[PDB]
Order: structure tokens, then C-alpha cells, then sequence
């Protein structure tokens, strides 16, 4: 979820 | 009118009324969808690089390294085709064969990481790339650049006060790396100077802000509302301005997402849905009956929010 | 500033110039992807049912019903959804299941035709089911009907002329039905009163603009350019305002988008690049070389245009 | 091609  | 470049182009996105959400028309929506690269990372896309020419640590020549391929990559892929850098982008070889064709279509020197070490794997990569010339690579870091909030404070705020002639009493916004809200809250509170209610939106599986601010056990977990829910408090969210913090679960925001395509014809991402679905809530209570809600919906989708997509 | 359903939404489209295409800066091309369903077909789809309800033929309980499943299908669909009207699509079943689902999930009734008649069975059952009850169904026909041009020449081509201060020379739109170049062209040489060169683009696979009017045998063909080429001359293409018509091929429209997502960060459509392809052709003729041409894109893409997509 |  640090792929934004 | 006429934009330089692409990047140029960012915001002046829409603010839209809801028929089937909110009391008695409550309920705004800003769609940044309506943007390049589909979705709010265009303007952080936009300003980081700026910013990053402005101040010197981008020349012409020096490349742009990242480790995201979800919206702020696609975004820096774009600015960076735009205005003529070079851009490496790491990510897990188990990304899809379509976001994979979209960033090598924009120009991205992709690099794949091992899919058993997903995000921490392209992360270390993109690390070890910059480390191997300092002075030839500059990551942007979207989690802690200043120049994230800021495009923020400077654009999508300013839009809100406007398009609302100053009646916006309350913004509501998932939060990802933080700067939509920080920037906007910032915009409207400081530079506006009125008193509105800024309400960040969280996964309920993955409450970290909730947690934190409770003084309770930090518990991150996974979760299906893609751009938001990191799992920490970036640098980029500004508790200090943040007044009240809604939890929502990913089946929710995955139907609210789609009753805004069925029954307002609006095509958002499951992040606008949990937005919306936030939004909705606080929109039905008495005390915000004769308020105004501005609600962030950050990305388009376009296509209808399968199972296979959630 | 906060519009009352998405339908309003539409347009103020953003001008951006090329930067690899072009003499000295001559090309800027109009993004019509920035727009609700992320094609130029949101103008008609809102106009043409805006007009049908000002009028009386579209009255609250009539449903709307079409054989389009292309960009007017989902600009129809978000404006049905958008402002609470039942529609209904037909579409040869072997369309795809992307398609399909984004066209559900945007509340369409669709049926399903049988594959092997294609767009001649979607069309003929369109027909069927409103003969069955002309009073309940109401087809809009995008071919003919003139609140497709005329949208055009009240938002558009107003907007073309305000955003280049009035000096734009040369206007290139691939036609379809036809209505974008109609709309603009009117607007610019008849409300604004400037003689500009209004360029017709088409696919040399299927030129019958240009058969016809070099007095030829109309000879349709099949070719990629999806969006344009429809291979007879539609309604709402006013010929007596068109100078110039030019061909491009399939795969040079094709090459040309690619270009513009990995050189310019625009993502736009295979008809995209046909007509920046046209333009740019013009713009490196010297007789073009001081004028502003300005172009249409009239949808975005996604993603990279594959062979699988062609 | 009239599916436009």
C-alpha cells in the first residue's frame, strides 16, 4: 500500500 | 491559454453536486479525475518537478528515479515525457502487463524487482540506483517533498474557495501521502482564513490515524482502497490541521464507488467511493445539515469496478 | 461554480502545444479526453438529450435507446445516469467484456446482438424496439441530429477562439458524424467572423470525403482508426464549410498517438493521432508556417495503444 | 464503423  | 506543456495543465478540475448522496444537496464532489494522467498525482507530479528545477536539484540531463507505478508514478511519467527527462521506474515483475505497457508507452526505462520482495524489493531498488550516482538520479520522495502539500495550498485549495465563492464548510479526503488534505486545509484555514472542518478518510482495516491519534496500538493491515491507507503518518499529513478522521471498509467504498457511475454517472476509483462513503455519513447527521461538503474524489476509473479489480 | 449533475460538466477543454510536431510552436492540439466519459462525444451526449427534453421529446418516464456502444454509447449512458433516465444499447455480443461491464456499470439495459451480424443487427433491433413503442422510446441519432453540431459551436469552437485570443488559422478534426468540424468551423467563420482553413481528416483506407468531392466512386473501407471513417457522408457534416480534406493511414495514426504519450505525456486516442498526423503534415509546409493550427484529440487513452488494441 |  507504498504504491501510491 | 494555451499550455506550454502538458504539465501545464493540471487542476481547475470540477466541483459537482450528488442527487443521491448527502441531505438536501450537501454533498459536492471535486473530480480530479478530470485531470492528466487521470488522477490528482498529476498536480505533485507537476510541482515536485518544479520545484525540483526551481531549486536545482533537477538539471537538464539528471534522470528521475521512483519506485511507484501507481498513480505518482504514471504521473511523473507523464511531466517527465512533457518537459524532456529521462525516468527509471522500479516496481514488482508481478505488476500488470497493462500498467507495465502504460509507463513503457510514456517513456519509463521500467525496471522489474523481484516479485516475491514486492514493495520493499522495488523500493530498495530504486534506492540502490540512486546510490550508484548521486548526482546523476533525484527521487522525488511524494511521502516527505514539501512541494506535495504545496501544488495543494496553491491550486486544488484556491479552486475549493473559489468555485464555492468561500462557502465550503467542510472538505473531506482520503489520505495517501497526505498532501490533498494538508495543502487544501492549509489553503482554506490560513490563506482563506475560514474555520471549516477538515476530515481525513482512512481504511477501516488499516486505521493508523485513528490509532495514533486514540494514543492506542499502531496496527496497519491490508486493505482493497488502493491510493490510500499507507499504513503510517507520512510526513506530508498535517495532524495538527486534520479535526476529525472517518473510517471506512473496502466493500463500502467499492459500492459507493459504483453507485456514483450507476446513479450519477460519475466514473471514480474505489478511493473516491470511500471518500464519498465518509462524506455521506457526516452529510446525514443534524449538525452538519447546513453545511457544505466538498469531497476529494482523486482518480477516474474507466472501467466498472469488478471483483477481479477490487 | 458547482454544477447540478455531470452532464454540465463538459468541456473548457485545455489547448497545449506540441513541442515534437510543428514549425516553430504552429501546432496546439484541444484534449477533448479532460472531459466526463473522456471522450468529445460528452458535448453531444449532453446537448442531444438537453435538446431533446427542451423540446418535448424526451419527457420524464420515455427512455432512451441506441445502437451505439462507442464513445456516444458511454457519453449517452453518463448523461442517462447523470440525469435519471432509463437507456438502453444494443451491441453485437462479441463486443468487449470490458466494454460491456463499463456500460452496466453505468446503469445501461444492454442487449446483445447476434455476433454475426455486427453493427448492422445492434442497429436493425434498435429500430425494432422502438417500433414497438414510439411513445416510450426515444433514439437520439448522432448521424443527423443537429444539437450534435450545434454544441460545438456554442462550447468548442468558442472556446478554441477565446483561448488563442482569437488567432487561431487552421482547425483539423477527423470526422465521424461529423458535428466537431461543423460546430467549430460555423462558430469561427460565422459568429466570430474569421476566415480560417477548416481541415477535414479521414483514413486513406476509407476516404469518402474525399472520393466524393473529387467527384470519384465512394469506395468505404475497413481501417483502424476508430472513431472516424464511418464510409458515407453523415448529416451533420456540412461539406460547404470544409477546405481541405486529408488522408492518413492506420498505422501513421497509430505511430503519431504512440508518439504523443512517449514524446509530449498526452495520452490520446488512435483518431488522435490521425489528426495530429494531418496536422503536422501542414504545419511543415511552408504556407502554414506563421499560422496556429489548431487540432482536436478527440479521446484519451488509458493505456498504451497495442497491436492487440489497433 | 458506426459504432462511433
Amino acid at each position: 500500500n507504498l504504491n501510491i | 491559454a494555451i499550455y506550454a506543456d502538458n504539465s501545464y495543465s493540471i487542476g481547475n478540475t470540477p466541483l459537482v453536486r450528488l442527487k443521491h448522496f448527502g441531505h438536501n444537496g450537501n454533498v459536492v464532489v471535486k473530480i480530479e479525475g478530470r485531470n492528466p494522467s487521470y488522477s490528482v498525482k498529476c498536480r505533485i507530479g507537476a510541482n515536485m518537478v518544479w520545484q525540483a528545477e526551481k531549486d536545482g536539484t533537477l538539471t537538464k540531463g539528471k534522470e528521475i528515479v521512483d519506485a511507484t507505478s501507481g498513480n505518482t508514478g504514471i504521473a511523473l511519467a507523464y511531466v517527465a515525457a512533457a518537459r524532456g527527462y529521462k525516468i527509471t521506474l522500479t516496481m514488482p515483475e508481478t505488476m500488470s502487463l497493462e500498467r507495465k505497457r502504460l509507463l513503457c508507452g510514456l517513456g519509463v526505462n521500467l525496471v522489474l524487482t523481484e516479485g516475491a520482495k514486492g514493495m520493499k524489493g522495488a523500493i530498495a531498488k530504486a534506492e540502490e540506483i540512486v546510490a550508484s550516482d548521486p548526482s546523476r538520479y533525484v527521487m522525488l520522495k511524494q511521502f516527505e517533498n514539501p512541494a506535495n502539500p504545496q501544488i495543494h495550498r496553491e491550486t486544488t485549495g484556491p479552486e475549493i474557495w473559489k468555485d464555492t465563492d468561500g462557502k465550503v464548510d467542510v472538505v473531506v479526503a482520503g489520505v495517501g501521502t497526505g498532501g490533498s488534505i494538508t495543502g487544501i486545509s492549509r489553503a482554506i484555514k490560513l490563506d482563506f482564513g475560514k474555520q471549516i472542518t477538515s476530515v481525513a478518510v482512512e481504511p477501516v482495516e488499516s486505521p493508523v490515524i485513528s490509532q495514533t491519534l486514540a494514543g492506542e496500538e499502531v496496527k496497519p493491515g491490508p486493505h482493497k482502497i488502493q491510493g490510500i491507507g499507507a499504513g503510517f503518518i507520512p510526513k506530508n499529513l498535517d495532524l495538527s490541521i486534520i479535526d476529525r478522521v472517518e473510517t471506512v471498509d473496502s466493500d463500502t467504498a467499492l459500492a459507493t464507488a459504483r453507485r456514483l457511475m450507476a446513479e450519477e454517472g460519475i466514473l471514480a476509483g474505489i478511493s473516491s467511493g470511500a471518500a464519498v462513503a465518509a462524506a455521506d455519513r457526516l452529510a446525514k447527521l443534524p449538525e452538519f445539515a447546513d453545511k457544505l461538503i466538498v469531497v476529494i474524489l482523486p482518480s477516474a476509473s474507466e472501467r466498472y469496478l469488478s471483483t477481479a479489480l477490487f
